[PDB]
Formats: structure tokens, sequence, C-alpha cells
């Protein structure tokens, strides 16, 4: 994830 | 956002930075896209951390006042219900905030246009995802809200053996995959934003890159496909  | 450039301060005013209170000061952890003017769309797995957070919106250089910021709290968060930070492959990766202050709209700060309901772009559409996050790959954040140029990847290449396979859903948006663009770390939870019939509408919820980098070539950066959602996002906003 990305996210920091 | 790697391999981006500078956004104009006024191109993308639907983008917040969301913040985390972080000693005596506030550090910028996700993106978000202004729905409502008391609500902002972005990611569930921004708020899986039970941090203290703040929206600001009319926000262009993370480090320096631009004179155009409105700084409000959150008040309630809505995470869509079947969201498992265990698995974010799953899906369900966004979440509503509440803000404690209706924001006043202006050049700097505009409600995010969304599309209708179901609809898919056409392999190879033209959008741009826009952030703060890391520049490269285990980098650093970015100074000034940058932009790249992420075309889509159609459901059925971007859930091909060569790209995402299985972990891709048809409730995601793929885009970019060139090697050289993409999102990164701190872009989580903002928009994508695509040209549809003369209008930027915000397609995509930032939500993952590859475990082994921010832009690797057949690895685009893959999206919450906000049209997936628009009657969940309906039902949060009439119930709270
Ligand atoms: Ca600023």
């Amino acid at each position: 994830p990305i996210d920091f | 956002v790697v391999g981006g450039t500078e956004a104009q301060r006024n191109s993308w005013p639907s983008q917040i930075s969301l913040q985390y209170r972080s000693g005596s000061s506030w550090a910028h952890t996700c993106g978000g896209t202004l729905i409502r003017q008391n609500w902002v769309m972005t990611a569930a797995h921004c708020v899986d951390r039970e941090l203290t957070f703040r929206v600001v919106v009319g926000e262009h250089n993370l480090n320096q006042n631009n004179g155009t910021e409105q700084y409000v709290g959150v008040q309630k968060i809505v995470v869509h219900p079947y969201w498992n930070t265990d698995d974010v492959a799953a899906g369900y990766d966004i979440a509503l905030l509440r803000l404690a202050q209706s924001v006043t709209l202006n050049s700097y700060v505009q409600l995010g246009v969304l599309p209708r309901a179901g609809t898919i772009l056409a392999n190879n559409s033209p959008c741009y995802i826009t952030g703060w996050g890391l520049t490269r790959t285990n980098g650093q954040l970015a100074q000034t809200l940058q932009q790249a140029y992420l075309p889509t990847v159609d459901y059925a290449i971007c859930s091909s053996s060569s790209y995402w396979g299985s972990t891709v859903k048809n409730s995601m948006v793929c885009a970019g995959g060139d090697g050289v663009r993409s999102g990164c770390q701190g872009d989580s939870g903002g928009p994508l934003h695509c040209l549809v019939n003369g209008q930027y509408a915000v397609h995509g919820v930032t939500s993952f890159v590859s475990r082994l980098g921010c832009n690797v070539t057949r690895k685009p950066t893959v999206f919450t496909r906000v049209s997936a959602y628009i009657s969940w996002i309906n039902n949060v906003i009439a119930s709270n």
C-alpha cells in the first residue's frame, strides 16, 4: 500500500 | 509520485493532504479527494493507524506557507465495512472522513467530480496521478504537489500474468506501469484524475504499488475504482  | 512534474497551484483543487499529529507538529501521510465541503474520500489503509488526523485543503507546498491552506480536523471516519488491513488485494480500500468544519471553496479548493456508477475506462485512457508521495522508490516525500501522466491498463491486461495476475480485481483501476512514472508511498488515498468527455473526474483512490518498487515496469499503480462505490459513498453521506 502507498501510504506514508 | 515518481517521475512527476510540479502541478500548477490551481490544477487539482480537490486534492487534500491527510496529516497526522507527530510530536508538536503534523506529518503528511496520505492524499485524499474533497467530495463535499465537509467530506473527504481517501484510502481505508491510510486510516488503519490509531492516529490523530487533520485534513489540509488548498495545500501546495508541505514545507512552506502557501497563503491558501485551510486546516480542519477529522470528526468521523467511516471505513468500508469489507476492508481488511491483512488483505489490500481483496479491495475495499476506501474510507470517508467527515470534517469538523465545512471548508470554503475557491480556485484552490473545489469538490472532486466523481464518475457515474459502473463507469469503466477504455484501455490506455488519459489520467494523472497527483500527490506528495515519495519521488523515488525508498525516497522522500515531495515538497510541492506532483502530477504524473499514467494511462489506464484495463482489467484484462492488468490481471494478466506478467502484470498483476489475480491480485487485481475489477473493483480497481490500474494505471501506468511504464517503469518511470508511478504513485509511491505517501500518494495513497489521493485521486487519479481521468479525462472523459472533456472533463477530469476522479476515477481512482490510490491504493498500492509492488513491494519491489514504485515504478516497476508492468506493475502499474493500482487504485480503488471510485465508480464501484458510488452507492456506498452516497449511503455514508446520507446516514452521517
Ligand atoms: Ca503549505
